[PDB]
């Protein structure tokens, strides 16, 4: 086939979603080319796990989930197999047996505000781990300690969500990155 | 995770050479991207090299010219050769690796890759002492 896939929606998007809450969109029947997905900007990465980046190329007769939301720099490393941490862990979880990849990018000049930009969050609390390609935006108090909450910030008692807040002159390892995963 | 396990730090006088190595675990080591980093007393760690999957290699500038990254995916072994030593190349140096049993193919910008926010694993760091 000769059509082109949509990806310049997904990468493209004006605005990306909170990692907690994130974007799912299906792509399929098309033809793409892993060279204008990935531009090798300075800071930005691009890795595979169980295939080739040119299994990207020919979607004709395949489909294709891209997945995307924005995190901090130094979480990136968490979106992967077999990791660890608040977002691989409360947030955004692959499987053991992810097949697809990953495409990472600063995006301080969209993302970050010179107030903070309280519009990305992710979720620093959960009673259990996530499972593999799950989505939780709830926003019950989180119950830390041995008295419950009855839906009440307090003593043990935290709201689940923290706030990015990008700010521009946020250090490398805090300024925002766009995330796209790409799973077969 | 990727046990790393580096040598080769010493001392030499300046205009001298030095190498160092790390041997890394894992089966998809050809699929790594590896890094050197080195960190002073007194002042921050800095990215010095780097070869992502593809073989293309990254330097700091200060470097250019004196010191090659390499690799031998045979011997799961990353090396530093460092030529015309200067004091200021006087540091801790270590070895950074992202791995991982499915890892298949692995690269970022040149930023990115000479930055702590590629690696997952640190090799535990060997010292090189440059004499005036
Ligand atoms: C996202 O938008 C950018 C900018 O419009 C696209 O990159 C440009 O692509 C054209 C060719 O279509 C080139 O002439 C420009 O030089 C590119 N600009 C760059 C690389 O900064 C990019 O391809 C889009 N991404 C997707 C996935 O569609």
């Amino acid at each position: 086939c000769t059509n082109l896939c949509p990806f310049g929606e997904v990468f493209n998007a004006t605005r990306f979603a909170s990692v907690y809450a994130w974007n799912r969109k299906r792509i399929s029947n098309c033809v793409a080319d892993y060279s204008v997905l990935y531009n090798s900007a300075s800071f930005s990465t691009f890795k595979c796990y169980g295939v080739s980046p040119t299994k990207l190329n020919d979607l004709c007769f395949t489909n294709v989930y891209a997945d995307s939301f924005v995190i901090r720099g130094d979480e990136v490393r968490q979106i992967a197999p077999g990791q660890t941490g608040k977002i691989a862990d409360y947030n955004y979880k692959l499987p053991d047996d992810f097949t697809g990849c990953v495409i990472a990018w600063n995006s301080n000049n969209l993302d970050s505000k010179v107030g903070g930009n309280y519009n990305y969050l992710y979720r620093l609390f959960r009673k259990s781990n996530l499972k593999p390609f799950e989505r939780d935006i709830s926003t019950e108090i989180y119950q830390a300690g041995s008295t419950p909450c009855n839906g009440v910030e307090g003593f043990n008692c935290y709201f689940p969500l923290q706030s990015y807040g990008f700010q521009p002159t946020n250090g490398v390892g805090y300024q925002p990155y766009r995330v796209v995963v790409l799973s077969f | 995770q990727v046990q790393l396990q580096e040598s080769g730090g010493g001392s030499v006088q300046a205009g001298g050479s030095l190498r160092l190595s790390c041997a890394a675990s894992g089966y998809t080591f050809s699929s790594y991207c590896l890094g050197w980093f080195r960190q002073a007393p007194g002042k921050e760690r800095e990215g010095v090299a780097a070869i992502d999957s593809d073989g293309s290699t990254s330097y700091a500038d200060s470097v250019k010219g004196r010191f090659t990254i390499s690799r031998d995916n045979a011997k799961n072994t990353l090396y530093l050769q460092m030529n015309s030593l200067k004091p200021e190349d006087t540091a801790m140096y270590y070895c950074a690796a992202e791995g991982g049993p499915s890892l298949s193919y692995c690269t970022g910008g040149y930023g990115f890759l000479l930055s702590g926010l590629m690696y997952n694993s640190w090799g535990q760091g060997t010292q090189v002492t440059v004499s005036s």
